[PDB]
């Protein structure tokens, strides 16, 4: 195998798929959300303003 | 009259729409003519292959009038074609084995957008992200593949 | 890559990786237990040693069994490459972010003048004849003692004397107790003139020795015997400094009496003393009572109007104490009730003006954010040049600092002034403080008028000595402004500017942050080799709350140059216009189009010069955009007006359609394919990290399977022939 | 979402502010879990007497208070309002933060240890605290809080960090002491987990471990699993 004029050689075939086999389970870190969900409620307001500043 | 009595989802072959008794259970009591109905369906779908199963909706009304509407085929069936399997995983997330590459997703999304009335407002990232979550539920992944698949005709209940 | 070089085993000293920053708990403190502490080493698994030895043995075979075959078949450019600091990382008070550092100026000698027109607050030791022999003996002990204790009181906020100095010096402890035996039995009239001597001249705001507690009883027993203003003197005597030495009830009494008896305070100066003392009130309801009164009492002199601006300046009602829901811009309506009530007097007789009453107007207006009071300034332009030679060292800085930011940080003056004020600065150069010097060096770069003679003799050594250290954190910024306005590029000077910020124990304030982030992208464009990481920890807290879009609601009002061309962009012609778009939270572009990274910035009376050239701001900004590949149409508002009206709309179209295409090609030509390249290399750095190392090594040899992928190198070829060479 | 898609495409570039902001908070917290904020708190209160019985206070909605002292120190017991007590919880920092009590000119440091509530009636019975003095050992609870690291290779994929202990009991001998502990587990692995002595080696000079409370330094906190596929392939085969 060699980097030809029409090819992007890579490494470790198995682990491209493994990255692509990953699927983030909703439930493996539920505790850490409750630190985070109760903080992010305010960012939604921060995008009401920004995405609507143009309309002003 | 124009008021909507009911809505039904269906699945039909393009040019072989025919008064199957396995569709009169839904459209029978509403008094709709299966023959006069299927005529107007096959007329529109003459520019489509006959092997393919589509879906349709019907706003059945109070006077037993109707207004049929056509949608793209089932998004799952389209992927079983590319994937060359008929049946998918019991489980999901835990059992991930199937693989498509993006270069067909970009092509089957156009199917939905060219026809479906709901996505007329939508972009392609939007549509492509819709099926990936549908792929997470099925045992499917999106990985680069240079090769092409070979033809397969996965079943449909019709 | 990195992970293959990883140690098979880590010691106890190596589990916790190194850090850019120490914590505040690694400080050296009083009590300590490292001495008796013993060292713990994490054990190794008994079965792992049976794995460590074998791999050590199979590795040892292949060393000799291959060497046997040979006989058969044969950087940190800040602090240099070594040496660098480690910034202490701590949790922080709000105070550090809203504190004007008092170093770099003999403050109190300077600050007492500007109030000195208020006679009633002037402290007088000899007014208290019984204790004056005692109080003055104390102050000898203050200055004569080691260190600079009284001089550190207001200055070094990290230092206190109510606990370090007074509670330990046993001579003083006798002297304060001589007082307590007297305080109870004095007349009620001498108390407030004593309190001033405590709070300012001695810095005793606490109740350590229990002195104020006796003053309260001797005070509260005879509240009704006082006049009005002799209560106001207590307010300023106690509440003007950090501890409000008195109680609540003793102040609620003062606070409740006064706003009933406003009908009897005779003079307007008596309101001046009043408002300057009662400025820290949290209740809005009673500021209106004051200003509603001042709108009733007309002023018939000129010293009165000065005595209101200089007071109303510092004594505004902040917007954070106001409610969250309120009438629009109601803070402004509180102002112009005064300014409309003053505009006649200050305008009719501004020629009648003198050096002590001279300074306080420039300050009173700059602190008030207006652009109307030019007429007084013109009468002042004529004033200085006459008396240019007879001026003091003090009246020079405040002029140079005042005219620099006259009309809302747009200056006001002429080349006659500043060229004259060089000499006035060169006279008193040794007498200025470091704050005053920088503020001169701002005003010239603010107009591009620095003499090359003048930077060499005085500024150049001064900066060389004091830029690295011995310079307060607030004075770097007036330097940080100017140098980029001077367009300087000497790296050795920017080092000290950065080394200070990194070494400085104090974090960056939001009051002074806007240059520190400009100067970042200034140096980054020139020099990509630096690492500004330490220069971001010092900037960490300020950037959190930082937003540039806050300026929008003001510029939408006070810039007609912005809207009128804006009307043309939207109504008549057609593009994906946006409006004010914040450039990475540092600028807000006047007008932009996206995704094409297009800019339509504008010159104006704010941003032009008499020469017609852009202000040295408006060339600074248009560098940074170009540095980040962000197209530009520098518009000049005069030239657009000169265009005939029918040709004004297409003229923009002819430009914008072209500037788009230059970027539209550039996205195809460079960026769009080049993102795939970084993407596909980003994809490897993940797959590199997903490796089972023990499985991947599998001996000493590394045999990775390799995936072929279609990739269109037809566009870009420098990277093909750059990779194909190193890779083989 | 709140704006139509057709307008969002024009303003897709705007959302850098969204993501550039979340850099700032979550990094700030993640590094500020350890440090006590430098902000003085005060609690006006009153002494105890034999007159003020519980139920007398509890119609007045005051509360008793109790402090346990240390070597050579006497205990102190006080009276205070309920709403003071809950406000003292309502800080982040309640597990360790130093709270003062002003009776008169005097101030008494303390920490939170716990509170008892009458469970069937659900009103506040007492609020118990622990004295703190600078020059002498003082019990505190240092919670453990583990950061995420995408720099290790096993942690990223199919492995699970296991925090067996929430905190550590220690003795502090100085004014400012660390709120908590923060760990970067890159160098850890299945082969070695973290052990308490790896912490004992890295602390300030004013801190020591309370051996009376813990079992042994060889005890371990953070453990790391093996891979899941290497199980799963073996599970099926």
């Amino acid at each position: 195998x060699x980097x030809x004029x029409x090819x992007x050689x890579m490494k470790f075939k198995r682990e491209f798929k493994f990255l692509i086999k990953k699927k983030n389970f909703k439930f493996k870190k539920f505790k850490i959300l409750l630190k985070i969900y109760y903080s992010i409620k305010n960012l939604i307001n921060f995008y009401k303003i920004i995405k609507l500043n143009n309309f002003k | 009259m124009a008021e909507i009595k009911a809505i039904i989802n269906l699945r039909l072959l393009a040019g072989i729409a025919k008064p199957n008794p396995k569709m009169g259970q839904s459209l029978g009591p509403l008094g709709i003519n299966m023959m006069h109905f299927c005529k107007d369906f096959n007329a529109a779908t003459a520019h489509i292959r006959s092997d393919i199963p589509l879906r349709v909706q019907v706003a059945a009304k109070v006077d037993r009038s109707y207004s049929y509407i056509i949608k793209p085929p089932e998004t799952s069936w389209l992927i079983k074609k590319v994937i060359m399997k008929e049946k998918l995983t019991q489980y999901a997330g835990h059992v991930n084995l199937d693989y498509i590459d993006v270069r067909y997703v970009y092509e089957i999304a156009k199917i939905k957008k060219e026809i479906d009335i709901d996505f007329k407002r939508a972009t392609l990232e939007s549509i492509c992200n819709c099926i990936i979550g549908q792929c997470n539920s099925m045992g499917v992944n999106v990985s680069i593949i240079d090769e092409k698949p070979k033809p397969f005709n996965p079943k449909a209940k019709v | 890559f990195k992970g293959f070089d990883k140690n098979r085993w880590a010691t106890s000293a190596e589990v916790f990786p190194e850090k850019p920053f120490k914590y505040g708990y690694d400080k050296q403190q009083k009590i300590k237990t490292k001495q008796d502490r013993q060292w713990y080493e994490a054990p190794v698994g008994a079965m792992t040693k049976k794995r460590f030895q074998t791999a050590d043995f199979r590795a040892y075979q292949t060393e000799l069994e291959e060497a046997a075959q040979k006989t058969l078949e044969g950087k940190d450019e800040i602090f240099g490459e070594q040496g660098a600091p480690k910034r202490y990382y701590d949790r922080i008070l709000q105070k550090e972010l809203y504190f004007h550092h008092r170093n770099g100026k003999h403050f109190f000698e300077q600050a007492d003048r500007k109030i000195s027109f208020l006679n009633q607050f002037t402290p007088q030791i000899e007014k208290v004849p019984e204790l004056a022999e005692t109080l003055k003996t104390i102050l000898k002990i203050a200055t004569e003692s080691e260190g600079s204790p009284l001089k550190r009181a207001g200055i070094d906020q990290e230092f206190i004397i109510e606990d370090d100095f007074y509670s330990e010096n046993e001579e003083c402890k006798k002297l304060f107790e001589e007082i307590k035996q007297k305080v109870s039995n004095m007349n009620y009239r001498l108390l407030p003139d004593l309190c001033l001597v405590l709070s300012f001249k001695l810095r005793y705001n606490k109740d350590v020795f229990g002195i104020w507690e006796k003053i309260e009883q001797n005070f509260m027993q005879s509240i009704h015997h006082y006049p009005v203003m002799e209560l106001v003197k207590m307010r300023y005597a106690s509440c003007a400094l950090s501890p409000k030495s008195l109680s609540r009830d003793c102040l609620k009494a003062i606070h409740d009496i006064v706003f009933t008896e406003l009908h009897n305070v005779p003079s307007v100066l008596d309101l001046s003393h009043l408002l300057f003392a009662f400025r820290h009130i949290n209740s809005l309801k009673y500021y209106n009572l004051i200003l509603d009164e001042i709108c009733r009492r007309p002023i018939k002199t000129l010293q009165e109007a000065i005595a209101l601006l200089f007071v109303f300046s510092h004594s505004l009602f902040p917007n954070y104490k106001r409610k969250e829901i309120r009438e629009k811009d109601q803070d402004l309506k509180e102002k112009h009730k005064i300014v409309d009530h003053l505009a006649d007097a200050l305008a009719n007789n501004a020629k009648q003006i003198q050096g002590d009453d001279f300074v306080r107007v420039l300050i009173g207006l700059n602190n008030l954010q207006l652009t109307t009071f030019k007429d007084v300034l013109t009468h002042i332009e004529r004033y200085i040049i006459k008396n240019i030679d007879t001026l003091d060292a003090f009246q020079t800085s405040n002029a140079l600092y005042g005219f620099s930011k006259a009309n809302n940080n747009a200056g006001f003056g002429s080349e006659q002034l500043y060229k004259a004020l060089q000499k006035a600065a060169e006279k008193h150069w040794s007498q200025f403080s470091n704050a005053d010097k920088a503020r001169t060096f701002y005003a010239f770069a603010f107009q591009d008028l620095v003499d090359p003679v003048f930077r060499k003799k005085f500024i150049q050594p001064w900066l060389n000595e004091n830029l690295e250290s011995n310079l307060s954190h607030s004075e770097l910024h007036y330097v940080a402004f100017s140098l980029m306005f001077e367009q300087n590029k000497d790296a050795e000077i920017w080092k000290k500017f950065v080394k200070n910020i990194c070494k400085n124990q104090y974090v960056v304030p939001v009051l002074n942050y806007y240059p520190i982030k400009l100067a970042r992208y200034y140096m980054q464009s020139i020099f990509p080799k630096w690492n500004f990481d330490i220069y971001k920890l010092a900037c960490q807290d300020a950037e959190a709350t930082w937003d540039a879009s806050r300026q929008i609601d003001s510029i939408m009002e006070n810039n007609k140059e912005w809207k009128s061309i804006g009307v043309l962009l939207q109504n008549r012609l057609e593009f994906n216009s946006i409006g004010l778009d914040n450039f990475e939270n540092l600028l807000l572009i006047d007008w932009a189009i996206m995704p094409q990274r297009v800019a339509i910035m504008i010159q104006g009376a704010r941003q032009t010069l008499p020469n017609g050239k852009p202000t040295p701001l408006h060339r600074l900004k248009l560098q940074l955009l170009e540095n980040h590949k962000f197209a530009v149409f520098n518009l000049i508002y005069k030239d657009f007006e000169a265009i005939s009206p029918d040709q004004k709309i297409p003229y923009l179209k002819k430009t914008i359609e072209e500037l788009i295409a230059k970027q539209d090609t550039y996205i195809k030509d460079v960026e769009e394919p080049q993102q795939w390249l970084s993407f596909m290399d980003r994809m490897q750095e993940l797959t590199y990290r997903n490796i089972m190392i023990g499985e991947a090594t599998k001996g000493g040899v590394i045999d990775p399977e390799i995936q072929e992928v279609q990739f269109d190198w037809s566009k870009l070829q420098k990277e093909l022939k750059e990779r194909q060479k190193q890779e083989e | 979402t709140i704006v139509g898609s057709q307008f969002d495409a024009q303003t897709e570039h705007v959302n850098k502010l969204a993501l550039d902001l979340a850099n700032k908070k979550y990094r700030k917290m993640a590094l500020d879990q350890a440090v006590l904020r430098k902000e003085k708190v005060v609690v006006p209160a009153e002494f105890r007497t034999e007159k003020d019985s519980l139920i007398s206070l509890k119609k007045e909605l005051r509360s008793p208070v109790y402090i346990k002292g240390h070597t050579g120190i006497p205990d102190v017991d006080l009276i205070a309002d309920n709403r003071q007590v809950f406000s003292i919880r309502r800080r982040l920092q309640f597990q360790n933060q130093s709270f003062y009590f002003k009776v008169g000119n005097e101030e008494f440091r303390c920490t939170y240890d716990h509170i008892q509530i009458h469970p069937m009636e659900k009103w506040l019975v007492y609020s118990k605290y622990r004295r703190y003095v600078v020059g002498k050992p003082n019990s505190i609870f240092l919670p453990i809080n583990i950061l995420p690291t995408f720099q290790n290779n096993a942690i990223v994929r199919g492995s699970e960090i296991v925090q067996l202990l929430d905190g550590i009991w220690v003795n502090s001998y100085n004014d400012e002491y660390p709120h908590s502990i923060v760990i970067d587990p890159e160098n850890l692995s299945k082969i070695r987990p973290l052990r308490i002595g790896d912490i004992h080696n890295f602390l300030p000079d004013g801190v020591e471990i309370d051996k009376t409370k813990c079992l042994s330094l060889h005890q371990k906190v953070i453990k790391i699993t093996g891979d899941k596929e290497r199980k799963l392939d073996i599970a099926l085969q």
